[PDB]
RNA sequence: UAAUUGCGAUAACGAACGAGACCUUAACCUACUAAAUAGUGGUGCUAGCAUUUGCUGGUUAUCCACUUCUUAGAGGGACUAUCGGUUUCAAGCCGAUGGAAGUUUGAGGCAAUAACAGGUCUGUGAUGCCCUUAGACGUUCUGGGCCGCACGCGCGCUACACUGACGGAGCCAGCGAGUCUAACCUUGGCCGAGAGGUCUUGGUAAUCUUGUGAAACUCCGUCGUGCUGGGGAUAGAGCAUUGUAAUUAUUGCUCUUCAACGAGGAAUUCCUAGUAAGCGCAAGUCAUCAGCUUGCGUUGAUUACGUCCCUGCCCUUUGUACACACC
């Protein structure tokens, strides 16, 4: 409970301040895939009949 | 208003309420260097003490200063209201104080303690050196400590 | 003039484009001193889809 | 300190890759009958008056 | 820029073609002629047109114009 | 010639009237004046202390003289201005209706203003009277 | 009734109506003399017509001006206009032409648009900026 | 009785966008070739004497990937 | 001048100086001449005016800038740096003051003193970044009259604006002092120093 | 804090004998004479006008301006 | 030329989509039709000052007349006009005059063909397929969470003061919005330091709130360059409002506390005239909450009126073994 919360050392600004900052903090967008936008991943394919039959 | 003269009458720096006040600064604002006397408070105390607010701290008869302090630490008797006051409704004797000078340092710690001692969140939050009025603490305030 | 000013997007992406619709309300009034007969003759007829006719009486 | 005044005749055009600079031909009043092309920085029209700080070094193209 | 569209310039031609007698160096009356003789759907376009059939009229008087 | 008050520069007038109300003695000044502030949108009180109640009264009078009727709600708006909300942008804020209402009540007991039908406070005949007088007084100091 | 004309003047959204009847030379604005006008630094802007054309000339007329709308400068440019226009309006119907023209000659030859209202008006803001041309800031990354 | 309905035919449906849309819908739904369904609509609107008419079908037929078509004829303006 | 009274009356200094000469706040436009050839035609003066305020359409054409009265140009230029954008009434008064101040020192038509500092601080020739290949030297140029007037106004006001910042002297005195010091360049004025230092560099790249 | 805020007797005499020769006198001018802060300088301006020396040829807040009497 | 906008050259001639035209709004009408829901002059009734007639007010009707100002119908107006310079004296551009207006009149609306695996299945009782479907991924009720804080990045707000802060006094907009089966916009009167409270009231609105007396701004004062009375973060203690509910403080007020910030490195944004910048206000959201937006008017500049250096794009020429088209 709350009694614990204050008694708990290893807490509050003081402690965090003395801890190095990770570098995931200063990173990038990561993006991951976008140069593959047009290259369809389905592996499938329509066909010239089924398209003709419909359009 | 007028051109005056004076002998060696006025003294530069004068020490009232355990703190030092520079002369050659208008007495209203001169008073403010005391903890717990903002501009408003000083202005009214001075108005209440029958003092001239054209005068610097330096001038002022000992008696005049005498009054000022007396009123400052009993604002209730000398018909200063109460809504004018930094500690209405104590929380123990529930009287109405106006805590001044070295005493406001104490009383801040007093309250900060009462919270922590009763374990209430605001207290815990104080103990942690965090913002306590509920402001977002993600982006703001990163120098400090 | 009744203005409504919305984003065009149904979502949120894109340069924030705004668009404002407006409905124009035109209101007129004509004062007439007449008997009882003509009034109804004049109100029942001249009726029109779109125009909102309203007839009040009295001096207050 | 010699002052040399020249009256602008004909606006020639813009040089300088940016283009703030304008080419122009002038005729000094203190002994006329002699033309020189100068480079200017400010906006210019015909009949404006330029102070040639030195009176003999005309220019051409500007990068 | 105040370059006239084709509709205008084309209408000026056609007018000057078949109404040179009548018409004038003056726009104001050339304006009014248009209302009588031709159908246009906006005041603006009519002016537009007449001010140019006027212009064309104005330098025909000083030698021909192609077209 | 014959005069009004409109024939007099606003500041020249109001100071002239101000002086007069002080120079007089008849008033009714609340008493909380000297500790009050004029508007929640203000930082310090008036620096005139002894006085300034005479100033607003004078201002308040002249305003009402210049119009049909006006109430507390309007004066509160007239006299209020911008209020620094600290680090948040400025917002207009009304001034206090205690000072004003009390000013209207004073001026009336002194008979410069009266209640009005329709609403609010109307200039009084006895206000017309005395205002047109001191205005004339103020123009005769430049004679 | 006496000889009288009404005119007006406009600048931004100010509009200042004048009445130029026949009288003994008063010059009031909203109900006070023109000598009281304020912003004060600009008083000579609204005196301006009177001195442009001879401080007399008003001896046979009265002026009342009523400015509503606009702001604390635009009202001055609007009231000066209506005054000067009122002076040319009157002469046009009650005095004679030459008098009128001489008067227009003085104003135009000086002029801060005394007879002719400034077409300048606020352009509308468009979305994307707090202004009409001004655009909200951007960043790219 | 304070509200009253009256049906009423429309002077030639051929010049009604809404009518011809609901026709197409019914053409396809009743199972017609796409170009057939679209062309007959265009060639009846024209037939009903219009100045011009255009029909778009966007979406997906049989193939997984979606396409669109424009079926137009005669005159249209697009602005103002 | 022969006076004149009507109903609501017009004051004596008002009637007097006005109808007579068309002079400033109350300074003479006549006399007051531009001691440097050129700059005339680009330093207005006549038509004369009462104050430097004017709903003037001076932008909508290239050179019409020049037809604005050179005093009101000066005041136009005072009213900047974000906090003071607009605020012409503010400005106008500063000039009215400034002129009075200048008048006290050395007499002279103060509007004339303005003319002198204006002329006296315009770079007769300057410099501009020409290419020539990455390593971009500086090609000397001869600057136009308009640029000479404009720049003078900016330089004059700016120097004062910076002097005025963060000290007891008022903005009207710093303007005045800059103006006076530039009336015949004492090289103790921000403007001249910058003018002269511009022509120094312009000369050394010729 | 750094001087010019009171009225040191000799000061008043400085203010009377050292103020001719000022073609220009105002608030800033008074502070510049290694003396008087703006405040008592402003009180000086009024009380140097108690009689002459200064001719009042300009108005107000912010700017005052004065010239030697004749 | 803003324009495949035109002129002109011309195996082309003459046209259609898009551009233009058109539409909306802002500008000009002492010309037209009118107005107690707009307003003016006169007159009655009436107050104050002067008195020699005068000046300044009061009175949703005590009457009379008008339509300048306000409103919105119908028209009119401009077509870069006249004149001039320049140009293949072509389309055009430039200047002077006049003009309400001469930068597409200013600002918008509308906007062809085509492309994208752009975003949106979390707007839809639009939707295919897959998933899940009673110990639910349906739904609802209680409580917490989206705000959590060593830190990186963006939009912003307020500032470093004296062209200022503070205090009195002057005192001026425009676009809006408002309550029926309901509690919306709120004048006025009192009470209260304030925030607010309370009694009444007008308005479903050119009628009442509201002349929205907005803010910058102007004036006379205090302060006097000192982290100062610039600046107002942080924090204590009290009072009130919204709501069933305010603790992790909804918001408002009062006293106190009084931080960084002394003009900002490399870099980077927006902008050409009633524009930029400063300044507020209404509206959306909204029980309560704007440091956001959409619009609005107020004050009102400096500097270009150019070019292809940078960046971005479009066009031609040219190569191609690409055409699912350099992903
Ligand atoms: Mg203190
Ligand atoms: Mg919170
Ligand atoms: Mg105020
Ligand atoms: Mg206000
Ligand atoms: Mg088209
Ligand atoms: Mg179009
Ligand atoms: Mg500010
Ligand atoms: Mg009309
Ligand atoms: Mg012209
Ligand atoms: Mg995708
Ligand atoms: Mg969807
Ligand atoms: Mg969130
Ligand atoms: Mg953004
Ligand atoms: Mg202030
Ligand atoms: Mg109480
Ligand atoms: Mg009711
Ligand atoms: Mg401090
Ligand atoms: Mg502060
Ligand atoms: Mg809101
Ligand atoms: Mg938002």
């Amino acid at each position: 409970g709350n009694e614990g919360a204050i008694r708990d050392k290893t807490a509050g600004r003081r402690n965090n301040r003395s801890k190095d900052v990770t570098d995931s903090a200063t990173t990038k967008k990561s993006n991951t895939r976008r140069a593959t936008d047009r290259h369809s991943r389905t592996g499938k394919t329509d066909t010239k009949k089924k398209v003709n039959q419909g359009w | 208003s007028l051109v005056v003269q004076e002998q060696g009458s006025f003294q530069h720096i004068l020490r009232l309420l355990n703190t030092n006040v520079d002369g050659n600064i208008k007495i209203v604002y001169a008073l403010t260097t005391i903890k717990g006397v903002g501009r408003r408070y000083s202005n009214l105390v001075c108005k209440k003490a029958d003092v001239d607010l054209h005068k610097r701290a330096g001038e002022l008869t000992q008696e005049e200063l005498e009054r000022i302090v007396q009123i400052m630490q009993n604002p209730t008797h000398y018909k200063i209201p109460a809504w004018f006051l930094n500690r209405q409704n104590d929380i123990t004797d529930g009287k109405d104080y106006h805590t001044l000078a070295n005493n406001v340092e104490s009383k801040l710690r007093d309250d900060l303690e009462r919270l922590k001692k009763i374990r209430a969140h605001r207290g815990i939050r104080h103990f942690w050196g965090l913002r306590v009025r509920g402001q977002h603490t993600k982006t703001t305030g990163r120098r400090r400590a | 003039v009744l203005k409504i000013s919305t984003r065009k997007t149904p979502n949120g992406e894109g340069s924030k484009t705004w668009e404002t619709y407006e409905m124009r309300i035109h209101k007129r009034y004509i004062d007439l001193e007449a008997p009882v007969q003509i009034v109804k003759r004049i109100t029942q007829i001249t009726i029109e889809p779109g125009v909102d006719v309203e007839v009040v009486v009295a001096s207050n | 300190t010699p002052v040399t005044l020249a009256k602008v005749i004909k606006v020639l055009g813009r040089t300088g890759s940016r283009g703030g600079v304008t080419q122009v031909r002038v005729e000094f009043l203190e002994d006329t009958s002699r033309t020189i092309v100068r480079n200017v920085k400010g906006p210019v029209r015909e009949n404006d008056i330029l102070v040639l700080m030195e009176s003999e070094r005309e220019a051409r193209r500007l990068r | 820029g105040r370059v006239r569209t084709k509709t205008v310039k084309r209408a000026s031609k056609a007018l000057i073609e078949r109404y040179y007698p009548k018409l004038t160096l003056d726009f104001q009356t050339n304006k009014r002629l248009c209302d009588e003789i031709a159908t246009i759907q906006s005041k603006r376009l009519r002016n537009k047109i007449a001010g140019y059939t006027t212009h064309l009229m104005k330098r025909i008087q000083k030698g021909p114009v192609r077209g | 010639p014959g005069v009004s008050v409109r024939d007099v520069a606003a500041q020249d007038f109001i100071n002239a009237y101000a002086s007069f109300l002080q120079r007089q003695g008849k008033l009714e000044v609340p008493g909380y004046v000297d500790i009050v502030k004029t508007s929640s949108g203000n930082e310090m009180p008036p620096q005139d202390a002894e006085g300034w109640f005479y100033k607003r009264a004078a201002s308040v009078a002249r305003h009402i003289y210049m119009r049909k009727q006006v109430g507390v709600g309007k004066l509160n708006k007239l006299y209020g201005g911008a209020k620094s909300r600290g680090v948040r942008p400025y917002k207009h804020i009304d001034a206090s209706g205690s000072i004003n209402r009390k000013v209207l009540q004073a001026l009336e007991k002194i008979g410069i203003v009266e209640i009005s039908p329709k609403g609010g406070r109307r200039i009084s005949e006895n206000g017309q009277r005395d205002l047109d007088r001191i205005a004339a007084q103020t123009l005769e100091e430049d004679e | 009734a006496v000889p009288s004309v009404q005119t007006f003047g406009k600048k931004k959204s100010a509009t200042a109506v004048a009445h130029v009847k026949a009288g003994k030379g008063l010059i009031k604005v909203n109900g006070s003399p023109i000598t009281l006008v304020e912003p004060e630094i600009l008083r000579f802007k609204v005196y301006e017509p009177l001195l442009l054309v001879g401080l007399d000339k008003f001896s046979n007329i009265d002026i009342r001006v009523r400015v509503t709308g606009g702001g604390h400068v635009s009202q001055v440019y609007a009231i000066r206009q209506a005054i000067a226009k009122g002076l040319v309006a009157y002469h046009q119907k009650y005095v004679d032409e030459q008098s009128k023209n001489e008067l227009k000659k003085a104003f135009t030859s000086y002029d801060r648009t005394l007879l002719i209202a400034d077409s300048r008006r606020p352009e509308p803001k468009k979305f994307g900026g707090k202004g009409a041309r001004s655009r909200f800031q951007k960043s790219y990354r | 009785g304070t509200i009253v309905l009256y049906a009423e035919r429309v002077q030639d449906r051929g010049l009604s966008a809404v009518a011809q849309a609901e026709s197409m819908k019914f053409k396809l739904l009743n199972g017609l070739a796409i170009r057939r369904a679209a062309y007959g609509v265009v060639r009846y609107v024209m037939e009903s004497g219009a100045k011009g008419c255009e029909v778009v079908v966007s979406g997906k037929l049989r193939a997984a990937r979606a396409k669109a078509m424009k079926f137009a004829d005669g005159f249209l303006i697009h602005s103002g | 001048f022969t006076p004149v009274v009507l109903a609501t009356p017009i004051p004596e200094e008002v009637q007097q100086a006005q109808t007579e000469i068309k002079l400033f706040n109350k300074w003479s436009f006549e006399e007051v001449e531009v001691k440097d050839a050129s700059l005339v035609d680009y330093v207005q003066v006549r038509q004369p005016i009462f104050v430097a305020h004017t709903a003037g359409r001076y932008a909508n054409k290239r050179f019409r800038k020049a037809q604005c009265p050179i005093i009101e140009r000066l005041t136009n230029s005072l009213m900047m740096n974000g906090r003071n954008n607009g605020k012409k009434l503010k400005a106008v008064r500063i000039i009215k003051h400034t002129l009075d101040i200048i008048n006290v020192l050395t007499d002279q038509n103060p509007i004339q003193v303005v003319v002198d500092a204006i002329t006296n601080t315009g770079p007769r020739e300057d410099t501009t970044r020409v290419g020539g290949g990455g390593a971009a030297r500086r090609q000397a140029v001869d600057v136009s009259p308009l640029r000479r007037v404009n720049q003078a106004i900016a330089l004059l006001t700016i120097g004062a604006r910076e002097a005025a910042f963060r000290n007891i002297k008022t903005i009207a005195e710093t303007l005045a002092e800059e103006l006076i010091n530039a009336a015949k360049g004492s090289s103790t004025s921000y403007a001249i120093k910058k003018k002269d230092e511009l022509e120094r560099v312009a000369k050394s790249n010729r | 804090a750094q001087h010019a805020v009171i009225l040191d007797q000799e000061k008043y005499d400085r203010i009377l004998k050292e103020v001719p020769t000022y073609r220009y006198v105002s608030v800033s001018v008074l502070v510049d004479r290694l003396k008087i802060g703006g405040s008592l300088a402003r009180i000086a301006l009024r009380h140097l006008e108690k009689e002459g020396i200064i001719k009042p040829i300009s108005k107000h807040s912010k700017q005052a301006i004065y010239t030697r009497a004749t």
